[PDB]
């Protein structure tokens, strides 16, 4: 059951085949400022 | 990375009205306005599980307006979002343009201003707006002739609805669609045209609808848009956002006008009986059977492509494809150009619709490209822009309205150094 | 004790480096929420090299990821090993760059190098001994290779005695992803000739190519590109992680390749790479993977070597081996292939061995060629932003954001005079 | 438009191996002047600096010779 | 490896709905479209469970179309290759090569496009067409004219209808087979005969059906094409793909004109009766009574001969009777080819169509020969086509759909210089 | 130590390939899934010649299939023995020849002759000492003919000092295949004329007699064909793979049967070949052997050699002989029938032992002999090409590929004077 990290050796599900959806979520995002803006990292 | 879309007029706001249908049900979103964070491109998020969309639908008709105010999303629109006048602009240019757009225009982007405050990084602006009216037309060009002197270097994607050659609803379309150009070139970033002859034409050959509506139009162009925003919404393998068509599909501040398509468009029959790989949905996006204008790529020579993917594409395929259509020859690009494509591949595929007639595909292709092609749909429009103009027909009414006629005299000459520009870049 | 601090600037740049960080931490037994669970007690000590031991067995990666739209850094922190970079290390923009070079190196640039600076400073003097900075990124994006160039310069400004590393994938006709490829490209080649220490070139058709017809694979999504790109970093880097027979530190290797400051630009490869359906049917011996290295199918560029002549070579070999046949290999190689070589170096091939396979092989090779072929691949660029320039196209989104033509001119007369000079070598 | 040679890979993007299977475009292969004249061939090496061919915004100057 | 198959009017769709009956039968396909890899050749695998043959139907007149449209294989063809069109091209080579083929004809050739892109290792086109008629005489030498100039070198074999020289249902078709020869000389590289009469007196002689109909005609011209492509499809001894035709049975590039013959074409009762065996069957596809096209070749001499075998047969054996073959004197091969044969073997022994009249056997053979018989039909329809134009009879109708008299003369002394040609090659 | 590498090219020489490769494999004892399974310690050592152990008792033949189209691989690829090939070794092509010279000569081995040149160059620099290279084709068809020529004449451009063993099959008139017979054979024997160091050549008429009157065979598969041709090719290198009282290799073996370096068309027979019924009447001796050996009907080609002179002679024998009983035998079979053998060479047969027969057997025989009684089926061919060439028919195709008509007139030239030199010695 472990397998190895080398090239090729895994071949992953297409996943779109599924009905997965793959939203991507903004956990990176600048706070409302005007000329000064912070970079905010989330969980 | 939030991008906000305006709607102009009657045809403006009936393609934002299945846009928008196709985006909730995206995000799963219910029309009551609240989920049962990629959402966060198009609708913001207030006070606590409630969503209201960053769009303007503005027109001066208050009757389709107050229609969506009473259908089905009566609580999803904010309601000082839809904006509507009081009397309407009547296929006429200059009534659009400087008599009613005078005390819309600041309204619309004194609350246009307020919605990129809200946002937080705004990507650009995305117009829906048909030529063929005064309002879309008029109104159109003075709003975005203030949009940019207000912010300028922020990217405008306009996919206008550019009228048919023979298929038209109108008479003195060819003057608005003259004098809407002749400002849609210095302001406009990016313009897609979208004749509706050409939908009825693929609507009838893939979709076999013997008799669609204007909603089925509607529905395909909205699949058409969440296909080339995809990348900002969801990830892929390779994306590329908004403000990369600005520098991969414009060689020229003033040629910018892309011809898009759109593969695999099918039934539901069809479907079920072909083989959908990568290969042939990339030969079909380029077959002049399948482009949402009416002209003919193989008239002329291509400038650039952009390929925007979804679904279940792995890079070898596309590039595999690209590769074969570089060793055909039924279509050549210009003496210009190597690198003559720009990819792009979004994982998620297509949603369909309860009630809409294309199937589910687990792949689809959408090109934005760039050709003299155009050069010769302006041709054709400037032809019979000619002809009425020459014995002074209709001038009265746009010349009560306001417009002087030299209006007319310098957007025709515009037109011309237009049909050179494509002359002389193509050689 | 060498510390490699490690950059990724763009989108390829973040995914290689996402997959990157993925190998090593899998080589060094980092589980993916920060602690160590390996069972020899040789992975403990080079870690220092590579991660920072911040509290319990809690070791975060060196790194610094650096672009301007988070979509790529989302898709990095959401898979696998995604918990483990230092939230502040994620110096970000807002705007986005657009395939815009002068976007990416003139206007954003200059508000986000500082921080950058800021970032990697801190991360420099936090260890004691630099050994180099290693930059990934691409030649044919804007904000990959625009603003990682940027970083480049002031770098080397700033630290200029330290080693250098860029991984960098070059554009290819064929697989033309975008449309000012020459115009980004050969204003960075004419960046990285003066700045770069020295430059591995990377392009996927070469990636396609050893996908389909080493690998013979179904499916090759990007994925298994940035794990061969991933396994060549590794590869490179693994004689400071583990201790060998004859031990070649990375400015070992840049004095022993680069015979003149300006010929840095090597093609890589990797061995072993053979499919599962004939994984049954092979042997694993030294010169079984020199025939395998040695292939023009197993480069990891677009570029024949057999149309040129081999400046210097290298050869990283890992695992238990005898080193009579890594000699004996590198010399019946060179003497076999007496035209490829050239004439006026003798021994043109410099060998390592370390002690430490890669997790499930036996032993495996690296491979790093200083050819001359390599000028055919700039001879490929020049000529199309020759086509492009000379009637202008696209240049107006560069001239109206700072930049004039004579960036254009300069960048051909480096690209052409340095083409000039490798014909002339060979 | 043209399609350079890739010297690796060119074995693999014959139009044959593509599935073509029409006559293929070799306007595109010609226009190189590759050495050997084939796909498979080396460029010409090129030196100096381009001049200006097109005047501003796309527009041919009168010196130079075009296809009416 | 592939082939795909393009059918260009009544006759040839009908011959094509046999073929394609055949074809399912012999890859155990379901008429719906799934089984209950040697498909790939024909079929290409959709999806799951679903195979859409590599095929176009294109017509003029909507009648047959529908037809296949509404009958039991509604599911295997597929509604987006079957071309139809509105109103008849009408017997009328000019209204079907100039008027509707013009406008049809890029449709068809488009969808052809995508087909051969989805296509991987093509051996080649096969046309299906009767010369007689309008559309399939017309727009036929149309689609291979442009056929042509978009591949150029690929082999196209085209299985061609001619019409009978003393039973015939048309006027105009000697017009019609002339202007329709004209083109297939210089645009077919492989072009095989098959006349009805020849055909008719089979099934009276042999199969003793003594009222046919066009039913067993196409079925036993989809059995002689499922033996000429089952060495592409199923595994032999000794093989021959499509393109081999091309090089070991056209010496002269304008000379390609193939008698076709098959054996044993045997009902039930008279298998019962007869042994079969590779000596007598290959004795039997001589003689003139079972070739496929009305004509002596006791009167003509071999150029060459191409021999498919199906069925439990070995070299030995074959080896054998072609030895006879040439010992014997009967028949005479032309001077400068002295090995004139090729043979070919396969396992697989030709299926049965439940319902057909042929009987299951253990081996078969097809051949594909050429002589200078053809170059006596070709007069002999010449003497009747001067016959009407020597008083321009019917000539109003195709200069008014849009050609002139320059192209019948033109057609005319071409097949004049195709006449001397073959006396020339004759000649020793 | 010494090394054989085969290559089969197109269908009749993939077949002979597989039936050829199932002989060796149980000659050697090994299975069809790749290990052994022999009992004798004597069947170890020697397969270094033929095969590569890959990994844990995996023996995989030396051997490069080689054609245009996978009907003939999936022939091969289905029945047993079939999955012993790596499959890197199948080169295949998406066209087909159609047994146009032509096309096998210039369009389609331009594209597949680089990728089968490195593999049968890996599979040459992969052992150490190469005896000689070994190929199995026709000379009726395309794509055995055609680019085994061409492959055969890069091979010998590169690797000159090392042997060269060609079985090709050659046409009859009454056993006719391909119309264009003639005019591929007269081009590829004129190739075979200035490359290959010697050729052994076979045809299908001799076999069909042979497994008419001596097999008194019923049904003669094709099967039974390449199985008699296999035991030929075990026959010829028997001596490399096992131990004898007196050795022979195939180099000894060229030198001592090729008198001039254009005389090199073998004849060839096999013994013993005798019907089950009458298996049982016979007796085990070298008389036995030889009685069937030289035999007019025995000879596996369409020259019977009592028309003409045998120039030289050699026997290959199998199993534990008395040398006395074999030298005499050939003694007296030259002593009786002396006007069939040149007068100004004496003792034109040479002669070999090896101690381990063929497995179910006491003893076997192998004979290759060169005598001037070929030039009857050289001859029975040029006057075909020449007949044909007058009227220029079938030329076009040619043509068409780029081959001109000096490349006729040359190929016949070469034709001639051999066949003149021929007729001079006898
Ligand atoms: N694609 C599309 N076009 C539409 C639709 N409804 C109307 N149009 C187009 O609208 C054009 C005429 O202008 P309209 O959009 O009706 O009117 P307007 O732009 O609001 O301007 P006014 O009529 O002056 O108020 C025609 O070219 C129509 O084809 C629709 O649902 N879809
Ligand atoms: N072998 C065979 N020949 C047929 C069949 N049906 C029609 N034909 C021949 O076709 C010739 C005339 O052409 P048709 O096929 O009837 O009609 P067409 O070719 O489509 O031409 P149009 O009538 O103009 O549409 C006649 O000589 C018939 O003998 C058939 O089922 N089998
Ligand atoms: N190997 C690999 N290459 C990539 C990946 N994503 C993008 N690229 C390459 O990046 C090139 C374009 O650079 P781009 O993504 O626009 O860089 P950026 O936008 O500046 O970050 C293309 O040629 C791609 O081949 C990836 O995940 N893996
Ligand atoms: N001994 C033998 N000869 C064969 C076999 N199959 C074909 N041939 C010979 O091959 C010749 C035809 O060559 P061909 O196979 O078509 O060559 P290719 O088309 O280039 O692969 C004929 O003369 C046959 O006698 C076989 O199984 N055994
Ligand atoms: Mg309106
Ligand atoms: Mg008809």
């Amino acid at each position: 059951p472990p397998i190895p990290k080398l090239p090729g050796y895994t071949v992953c599900l297409p996943q779109s085949l599924s009905d997965k959806g793959f939203k991507k979520g903004q956990t990176l995002t600048y706070v409302n400022g005007y000329q000064r803006e912070d970079a905010l990292a989330q969980v | 990375r939030e991008v906000i879309s305006i709607h102009i007029g009657q045809a403006g706001i009936q393609v934002g009205n299945a846009c928008w249908e196709l985006y909730c049900l995206e995000h799963g979103i219910q029309p009551d306005g609240q989920m049962p964070d990629a959402f966060n491109t198009f609708f913001s998020e207030t006070g606590a599980g409630k969503h209201v969309p960053r769009c303007i639908f503005l027109d001066l008709e208050p009757t389709v307006v107050d229609e969506v105010r009473t259908g089905t999303y009566r609580q999803l629109f904010h309601p000082e979002q839809l904006i509507s006048g009081k009397e309407d602009a009547a296929n006429n240019f200059a009534r659009g343009h400087y008599t009613i757009g005078k005390e819309i225009v600041d309204l619309a982007l004194d609350r246009i201003r307020k919605l990129a405050d809200n946002c937080t990084g705004l990507q650009g602006f995305l117009v829906f707006n048909a030529v063929g009216g005064g309002t879309g037309s008029g109104l159109g060009s003075l709003l975005l002739e203030r949009l940019s002197v207000d912010y300028g270097k922020k990217s405008k994607l306009g996919f206008t609805v550019y009228p048919s050659p023979q298929v038209s609803t109108a008479v003195v379309e060819p003057y608005n669609s003259v004098l809407s150009t002749h400002s849609l070139l210095e302001h406009t970033d990016v313009a897609v045209m979208l004749d509706n002859e050409a939908i009825y034409d693929i609507c009838r050959r893939s979709l076999d609808i013997e008799r669609p509506t204007y909603t089925n139009l509607n529905r395909l162009i909205a699949q058409v848009i969440s296909s080339l925003t995809a990348s900002l919404r969801f990830d892929g393998a390779l994306n590329v956002d908004i403000t990369e068509f600005q520098t991969n599909l414009v060689p020229y501040p003033r040629i910018h006008f892309m011809l898009s398509s759109y593969a695999p468009i099918i039934s539901a029959e069809k479907a079920y009986h072909e083989q959908l790989s990568v290969a042939e949905i990339t030969n079909a996006a380029f077959e002049p059977a399948s482009m949402m204008v009416k002209c003919d790529p193989r008239h002329g020579k291509y400038m650039a492509c952009c390929l925007m993917y979804r679904g279940d594409v792995v890079p070898k395929d596309v590039n595999a494809s690209v590769a074969t259509i570089k060793t055909k020859r039924t279509i050549q690009f210009v003496d210009w150009c190597p690198t003559g494509f720009k990819c792009g591949i979004n994982y998620q595929p297509p949603t369909v619709v309860p009630g809409g007639d294309l199937a589910k595909v687990q792949r689809a292709v959408c090109m934005i490209s760039n050709s003299t092609a155009i050069g010769e749909i302006f041709s054709r429009l400037d032809h019979k822009f000619d002809l009425m103009y020459a014995k002074r027909a209709f001038v009265h009414w746009y010349v009560g309205e306001g417009m002087e006629e030299g209006e007319f005299s310098e957007a025709r000459e515009d037109l011309a150094a237009l049909e050179k520009d494509f002359e002389e870049v193509g050689a | 004790m060498r510390e490699i601090v490690h950059i990724q600037g763009g989108q390829c740049g973040n995914q290689i480096g996402a997959k990157f960080w993925e190998v090593v931490s899998d080589e060094h037994g980092i589980d993916p929420t920060g602690t160590y669970h390996g069972d020899s007690d040789l992975q403990l000590e080079r870690i220092n090299v590579y991660f920072n031991e911040a509290t319990g067995g809690r070791y975060v990666p060196r790194a610094i990821l650096m672009d301007l739209e988070p979509g790529t850094m989302d898709s990095v922190r959401s898979g696998p090993y995604g918990q483990i970079f230092r939230p502040d290390n994620f110096v970000f923009g807002q705007t986005g760059a657009g395939n815009n070079w002068a976007k990416g190196h003139y206007t954003e640039g200059a508000e986000l190098i500082d921080s950058v600076l800021d970032v990697v400073r801190k991360e420099a003097e936090s260890c004691d001994c630099l050994q180099g900075f290693q930059v990934c990124h691409s030649l044919g994006g804007g904000t990959g290779s625009g603003m990682g160039t940027l970083l480049i310069s002031k770098i080397r400004e700033e630290y200029p005695d330290r080693m250098m590393l860029t991984f960098s994938v070059v554009p290819s006709p064929k697989v033309s992803d975008t449309v000012v490829e020459p115009y980004n490209a050969t204003l960075s080649v004419h960046q990285l000739v003066e700045n770069a220490d020295e430059c591995m070139v990377l392009d996927n058709e070469a990636l396609y190519d050893i996908c389909f017809r080493t690998l013979k694979l179904t499916t090759p999504t990007f994925g298994d590109l940035n794990h061969l790109i991933s396994a060549v970093m590794s590869g490179i880097t693994c004689c400071l992680r583990f201790p060998g027979q004859l031990n070649a530190d990375l400015r070992k290797l840049a004095v022993n390749l680069i015979p003149f400051p300006r010929l840095h630009f090597f093609m890589v490869g990797f061995t072993p790479l053979t499919s599962r359906g004939s994984q049954q049917y092979r042997a694993l011996t030294v010169p079984e993977l020199t025939q395998q290295m040695w292939d023009a199918k197993n480069m990891m560029c677009a570029a024949d070597p057999r149309h040129g002549r081999y400046l210097t070579a290298s050869a990283l070999f890992r695992g238990r081996m005898s080193t009579k046949e890594v000699d004996e290999q590198m010399l019946n190689v060179q003497n076999k292939n007496s035209s490829y070589f050239v004439e006026w170096i003798p021994n043109n091939v410099k060998s390592s061995v370390c002690d430490i396979p890669p997790k499930g092989l036996k032993m495996s090779a690296t491979f790093i060629g200083n050819s001359t072929a390599i000028q055919e691949m700039f001879k490929r660029v020049s000529e199309q932003f020759t086509a492009m320039f000379r009637r202008k196209a696209f240049l107006h989104w560069y001239t109206g954001e700072g930049m004039d033509e004579m960036e254009f001119t300069e960048a051909e007369s480096n690209m052409n005079d340095l083409v000039s000079e490798y014909q002339q070598y060979q | 438009s043209r399609s350079y040679p890739g010297e690796q890979v060119e074995h693999a993007f014959n139009s044959k191996r593509l599935k073509n299977w029409e006559v293929p475009a070799v306007d595109k292969s010609q226009a190189i002047s590759t050495s050997t004249g084939t796909r498979f061939g080396t460029l010409q090496p090129r030196s100096g600096r381009t001049q200006f061919i097109v005047d501003d915004n796309g527009h041919l100057k009168s010196g130079v010779p075009k296809l009416e």
